[PDB]
């Protein structure tokens, strides 16, 4: 129905056609999480080597 | 690249290991000297997975040959491809293991294990990025069974972040009359449950029944049984040896196949089944390869898939065929047999197609299934074990080597827990 | 002129990145060696194509891009490919051991070892920018690198470039080309982790692309080469407004302004028509009415779903070729009286249209025929939440039995991360339903 | 072999359809959450339409049309008649209705504007709300009832001069069964039922709801003369056409079915662009139950549409085979004249 904001140029053109109107974490927090995961991997591996040593 | 280190232990391990190298060396156009004489670059694209390069473009298997007896390793040197293996990689003892697991794992094997580990370290050092290890062995004897599982545990101690894959030949009275094999096999399955990532259950019961019933071989030899093993080993390692998308390394295979850590024993399968020396003149159609590979008669583990449920499956088609037709037939199998696939693991069957067929066949398909029906195999070993253990029969052979009854009781309990765990997931439902 | 840095993570991101840069080169007239004869300002300039290409003193037009993968194989084919001379070695980054289709390996174990090297290489591109706009991140939801490494990188990019926009081109998993059983886990873990860090994301269901290749291009069993060429045409339609003269979607912030009113509901649905076979000798050239109407067909959508059973928050039409505004308004008028197109009460029922007179460029030896006009509709519809429901249900089936969870826990992840991610997806599904439904 | 899932155990109609499909030797019932099915006989509410159509190598069909709730919910049917330009105020077959919300968007003000026109106009003024029903001429009684119920109701003009069957002087409602297949062909089942009141129609006292509400449930419980005129208060079209011929010198076809067929077509054609699965990744089919009232001048009015209708005991065998033949086997053909009337439309 209503065509608005028409802009023409050599590459093309653009406009809006309206039919009806309406009715983060820190660097420290990232490293803390990443090293808590690495420590859990290390704990799991130490337990495996403790087990294999037995 | 991603290098695999292969280890073969005992008579069975070295026999099937030697046939593996003969088969894949032919597929990769490598002659017994270790020279390439092939026609396709796909043969050499991923050659460093199993072979080391050397002076004058020579390819040497990254294989380590182990035995507490010189016998079978003298036969491998005398064999066709024996000349291709690195001589310093032949580690062997003089007194055997006499089909005694305790000898291989605690006394005789304990002496030779450090020499093998030196060869393993040398092969692992020269790896750009080692992915893991693959052992070939049987579980009924003494060296492959006992020493093989000691090696698995000692390797896991030095390389805890690497994948451990095995081709374990499960014993059967149809092939062997050694009375103590159920003890050796139960003791090894206990080790495999805790220390391997992927184990292909190569059952001698299934290989014998395939030879006798299907291939009509009234008197099957070990060569006939091993002809099925080498065909299966070629098929299950195709994804590791050639360029491709699915299960291209041991870790991606484990992540797709193993949903629970202890449930890592696979039912291998192959289509078309072929007799050693027999030529196959009519190629199979894609619907035929598909029906046969999922059929109970084509399984290398003597279990009925219709008696359990598939947790995961990997299908590998080899040869020139319609990629649209394999997709249609794989969906056809899953949709017309949906009861046999766990509903709580969506899209659990993955398919790979490789253009290079194996020697002698224009088209083939290899199946790798993590089915709960594998408990039938462990129940069979467990019944045989309990029949003798119930009366402490033959135990002096093991207690004489320092072992106690409690190890047998614990090995017995751990396998019964493995069976009950496979049953738990068979009976589990999406609600 | 404000710059845009593209980042391609994992095999899917890298291979789709190749199809895109190859296509951008053909569209801008940049040769494989980086030389652009039509560019008369050597060594620099602030032209529209300079938002994606920097310039050396020797006249080489170098993509503002970084390719990262935890495996060498895929990026090695870029290092030795037809556009190998187009990129500096410092833009191509690889590891040795991949994430093995495991979000935890990509985010934690392997990813942690290469994250600083990647941010360093991204900062070298950012320092050549007089006014960095933000980033375009290409990755799969299913892969271990694509899911885990991307979410790690998106978190670090929020910290290092707080005022810079981040758009995504995410490959949503389809079993017809999937390579892992755990892809629902990786998809829900990455969606949860990246949600606060992404301003706008364009999901591409491989199933939808796969079916368009089979149905419209008559390809028996499409390969990633077939899928990626079709995907690159849709990506090119979306970035055309950043690389060419125009007024609609000239910068990255305009994408969130025009397509994303609610920050969490930042997944627009892309629909592209016409997709026609090159093998087809004779084809009736479609009209503006025909191609615009096809934007309301689920068969031409990048994510298969039903927008009639949902609501629109923002619709936007991107035309390429022989198109005049009179044709678009007539098409929209005839469509409104035929199709069911309901907008949320707090938004105006309307379309933002952009036209570029250059028709779509097709890579020679391709599957798509040359066409006189083509369109890409981007619509923020609440019906795209069907994609989340499907993936969340597969996650639920496996997580009930904890199937495969041990692989994640073994790399340092906790079971609580899985339920935390699933509660966020349950919240996201609920947000979509609140907005788009009445009963 | 075809495969199917059953997710509504309470559906009497689809319990027979599953019974019939298995009895053919070409269909297999899977566990309800098995996704590898060709046919879904889905749940009544929260049916997962988002999950249908994404299983490669399987044509998936479902027994419900997504978006048909607009026609089958009472408040939705009023909004659909009023706001659809296709149905319009050229809709002379739907009784005057208003969506009323409890005082806890709403057309409560316009109800009182039209009510006071009928008060001073001296014309009839009895209405009906949405067991759980109230018929009265006092607007205050009806509005105070809905506030106490708490749920959203509709105030419809009660048909004050209904057609009354003789002997008995009784009110009735016609239930028509309509099946719409995946190709949006509309099928009217030739057999219908008259759900009759067993007591004479009392024009004075509306609190005696048994002579005013012709539902089968209220009749078997509160009826005093149940089954005296016809078995189960169900008179079928063979008898009803004969009654009209003998008493009114007309036929069921001419006097009533032309109007019923017009209403069924108008209602379902209006929503076609919203619910049609013609180019969807999954196909839908659905059984509907249209309820009608006939006034004293043989004019048909639409009372409501039921999305999960139940059939008459006598007719389940015939209708359920037609669902299999027409809606299921048309998509999934079996190996090796019509109970329906195709309502033509373009
Ligand atoms: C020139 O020879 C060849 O080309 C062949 C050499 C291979 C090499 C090799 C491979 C792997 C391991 C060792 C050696 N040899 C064999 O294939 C081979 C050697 S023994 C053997 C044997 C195996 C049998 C089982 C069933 C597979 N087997 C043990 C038996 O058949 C014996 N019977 C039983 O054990 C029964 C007895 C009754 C109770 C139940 N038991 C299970 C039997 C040998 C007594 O198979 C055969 C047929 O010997 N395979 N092939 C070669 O040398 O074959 C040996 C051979 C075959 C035929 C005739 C003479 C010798
Ligand atoms: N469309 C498309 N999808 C792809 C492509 N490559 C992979 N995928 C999809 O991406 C998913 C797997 O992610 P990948 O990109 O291969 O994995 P990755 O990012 O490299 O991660 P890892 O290999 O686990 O380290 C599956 O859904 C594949 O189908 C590609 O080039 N195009
Ligand atoms: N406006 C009206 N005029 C006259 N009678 C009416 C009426 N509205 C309802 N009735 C009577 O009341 C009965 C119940 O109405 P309605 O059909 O809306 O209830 P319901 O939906 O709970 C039962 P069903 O869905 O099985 O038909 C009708 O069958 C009809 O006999
Ligand atoms: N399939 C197969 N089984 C074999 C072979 N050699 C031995 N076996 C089986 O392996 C078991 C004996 O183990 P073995 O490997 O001989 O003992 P080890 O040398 O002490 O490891 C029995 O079950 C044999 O039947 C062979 O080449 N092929
Ligand atoms: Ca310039
Ligand atoms: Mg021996
Ligand atoms: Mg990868
Ligand atoms: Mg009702």
């Amino acid at each position: 129905m209503e065509v608005i904001e028409l802009n023409k140029c050599t590459s093309g053109q653009s406009f809006e056609v309206i039919l009806k109107p309406p009715s983060d974490p820190s660097l420290e927090e990232i490293q803390k999480k990443l090293e808590a995961a690495e420590e859990r991997r290390k704990y799991q591996e130490a337990e495996l080597l403790k087990h294999l040593a037995e | 690249m991603r290098e695999i280190v292969h280890i073969q232990a005992g008579q069975c391990g070295n026999q099937i290991g030697a046939k593996f190298w003969e088969v894949i060396s032919d597929e990769h156009g490598i002659d017994p000297t270790g020279s390439y004489h092939g026609d396709s670059d796909l043969q050499l694209e991923r050659i460093n997975v199993y072979y080391n390069e050397a002076a004058g473009n020579k390819y040497v298997p990254r294989a380590i040959l182990v035995d507490l007896e010189p016998g079978t390793m003298d036969s491998v040197r005398s064999g066709p491809f024996g000349q291709i293996f690195r001589p310093d990689n032949f580690v062997f003892g003089q007194s055997g293991a006499g089909n005694n697991w305790a000898k291989g794992h605690y006394t005789e094997g304990a002496e030779l294990v450090d020499s093998v580990l030196d060869v393993v370290r040398k092969e692992s050092e020269s790896c750009d990025c080692l992915q893991g290890f693959q052992l070939t062995h049987s579980l009924g004897g003494g060296t492959g069974s006992g020493m093989g599982t000691l090696l698995i545990s000692k390797i896991r101690e030095e390389y805890p972040d690497r994948i451990m894959n095995t081709f374990s030949v499960v014993p059967s009275p149809k092939v062997s009359d050694t009375v103590v094999e159920p003890y050796n096999a139960t003791l090894s399955v206990h080790q495999l449950v805790e220390n391997t990532d992927e184990t292909y259950c190569i059952d001698n019961e299934a290989l014998y029944d395939i030879c006798f019933r299907t291939l009509k071989l009234t008197t099957p030899t070990y060569g006939d049984l091993n002809h099925l093993v080498s065909a299966t080993m070629s098929g299950v390692t195709t994804c590791l040896r050639f360029p491709g998308q699915l299960n291209a390394d041991l870790r991606k295979l484990a992540v797709n196949m193993v949903p629970f850590p202890r449930l890592h024993f696979f039912m291998p399968g192959f289509a078309p089944l072929t007799s050693r020396g027999s030529q196959q003149y009519r190629a199979l159609t894609v619907p035929e390869l598909t029906q046969q590979m999922f059929d109970a008669k084509n399984m290398m583990a003597a279990c009925d898939p219709r008696h359990g449920r598939y947790l995961t499956v990997a299908a590998v088609f080899r040869g020139r065929m319609s990629m649209k037709e394999v997709d249609e037939q794989m969906l056809n199998v899953q949709n017309k047999n949906s009861s046999y696939f766990v509903e709580w693991i969506p899209n659990n069957v993955k398919t790979a197609v490789c253009d290079i067929p194996p020697r002698g066949l224009k088209m083939s398909a290899t199946f790798i299934g993590n089915s709960t029906a594998i408990q039938e195999l462990f129940k069979r070993i467990s019944e045989q074990f309990t029949a003798m253990f119930r009366r402490k029969a033959f135990l002096h052979w093991y207690t004489g080597e320092g072992m106690d009854e409690m190890e047998f009781t614990e090995a017995e309990s751990n396998m019964n827990d493995l069976v009950s765990e496979y049953q738990q997931y068979q009976d589990a439902t999406a609600d | 002129m404000r710059e845009c840095i593209s980042i391609h993570v994992g095999q899917a991101g890298v291979q789709i990145g190749n199809a895109c840069w190859e296509l951008y080169c053909l569209e801008h007239g940049i040769q494989p060696d980086g030389q652009m004869p039509s560019d008369k300002t050597i060594g620099g300039g602030d032209d529209s194509f300079n938002t994606f290409f920097s310039e050396t003193g020797a006249g080489k037009h170098v993509p503002r891009a970084v390719f990262v993968d935890l495996e060498p194989t895929v990026i090695d084919e870029v290092r030795t490919g037809t556009y190998r001379q187009l990129f500096h070695p410092e833009q191509l980054i690889t590891g040795k051991e991949d994430a093995a289709n495991n979000y935890a390996r990509g985010h934690y174990t392997i990813g942690k070892e290469i994250i600083d090297l990647v941010l360093d290489r991204i900062r070298k591109l950012a320092d050549q920018c007089t006014g960095l706009q933000g980033f375009l991140v290409f990755h799969s939801f299913g892969g271990g690198t694509g899911s885990g490494f991307t979410s790690l990188l998106m978190e670090r990019l929020s910290v290092d470039y707080g005022k810079k926009s981040k758009l995504e081109f995410s490959i949503y998993p389809a079993p017809q080309v999937s390579t892992a059983v755990v892809e629902p886990y990786n998809s829900i873990l990455t969606t949860h982790t990246t949600l606060e860090h992404s301003d706008c994301a364009f999901m591409v269901d491989n199933e939808a692309i796969y079916d368009i290749c089979r149905r419209n291009l008559d390809i028996e069993r499409p390969t990633y080469t077939n899928l990626n060429r079709l995907i690159s045409q849709i990506v090119s339609s979306i970035t055309a407004s950043l690389r060419f003269d125009g007024a609609l979607n000239v910068d990255l912030t305009e994408f969130q302004t025009n397509l994303v009113p609610y920050p969490r509901i930042h997944f627009p649905l892309a629909t592209y028509a016409p997709v026609i076979s090159a093998e087809k000798a004779y084809h009736e050239q479609l009209s503006v009415a025909e191609i615009t109407n096809a934007c309301f067909e689920p068969a031409n959508q990048m994510v298969k779903c039903d927008p009639r059973h949902g609501k629109y928050m923002a619709c936007c039409l991107l035309y390429r070729g022989d198109v005049v505004p009179k044709d678009v308004n007539a098409a929209i008028a005839t469509i409104k009286t035929k199709r069911s197109i309901q907008f949320v009460d707090w938004c105006p029922t309307g379309f933002k249209v952009g036209i570029n007179y250059q028709p779509p460029t097709v890579v020679p030896g391709g599957d798509l025929a040359k066409v006189q006009r083509a369109v890409c509709m981007l619509s923020n519809t609440t019906a795209i939440a069907e994609a989340w429901a499907r993936l969340d249900h597969k996650f639920d089936l496996m997580y009930a039995k904890r199937a495969f969870v041990h692989w994640y826990v073994g790399e340092g992840m906790e079971e609580g991360e899985f339920s935390e991610a699933r509660e966020d997806m349950a919240a996201l599904e609920k947000d979509y339903e609140e907005v788009g439904v009445d009963s | 072999m075809y495969t199917f899932v059953v997710r509504d155990e309470n559906s009497s109609v689809y319990a027979e359809v599953s019974r019939l499909l298995l009895a053919t030797g070409q269909w297999k019932r899977l566990r309800k959450d098995n996704p590898r099915f060709n046919l879904m006989l889905g749940e009544r509410n929260r049916l997962p339409f988002g999950r249908l159509g994404h299983e490669p190598g399987l044509v998936q069909l479902v027994n419900y049309y997504r978006g048909a709730d607009k026609l089958c919910r009472k408040a939705s049917l009023v909004k659909l008649i009023k706001t659809s330009p296709e149905l319009s105020e050229s809709c002379t077959w739907f009784p005057e209705s208003y969506v009323i919300y409890p005082t806890n968007t709403d057309e409560r003000e316009v109800f009182l504007a039209a009510y006071n026109r009928r008060r001073e106009g001296r014309e009839g003024n009895v209405w009906i709300a949405k067991e759980g029903i109230l018929i009265s001429s006092e607007a205050s009684e009806l509005l105070d009832f809905i506030d106490e119920q708490g749920q959203v109701h509709v105030i419809q003009k009660y048909l004050e001069k209904p057609l009354l069957l003789e002997p008995g002087h009784r009110k009735f409602d016609i239930r028509s069964w309509v099946l719409v297949d995946h190709l949006y062909n509309i099928y009217l089942y030739r057999e219908g039922v008259l759900r009759t009141s067993s007591e004479p129609y009392n024009s004075a006292n509306f609190q005696d709801k048994t002579c005013h509400l012709t539902n089968h449930c209220i009749q078997k419980e509160y009826s005093k003369n149940y089954g005296r005129y016809e078995e189960g208060n169900e008179m079928f079209f063979e008898e009803f056409n004969q009654y009209l011929m003998d008493a009114l010198n007309t036929t069921l076809e001419n006097s009533i079915l032309l109007q019923i067929k017009h209403i069924i077509r108008s209602c379902l054609m209006c929503i076609e662009p919203a619910i049609s699965t013609k180019h969807l990744h999954y196909q839908s089919f659905q059984l509907f139950g249209f309820d009608f009232m006939v006034d004293e001048e043989l004019k048909v009015w639409l009372i409501e549409v039921n999305g999960a209708p139940a059939c008459a005991q006598k007719l389940y065998a015939e209708l359920c085979q037609g669902i299999v033949d027409v809606a299921i086997s048309s998509v999934f053909p079996l190996a090796d004249t019509s109970i329906f009337i195709k309502l033509h439309h373009h």
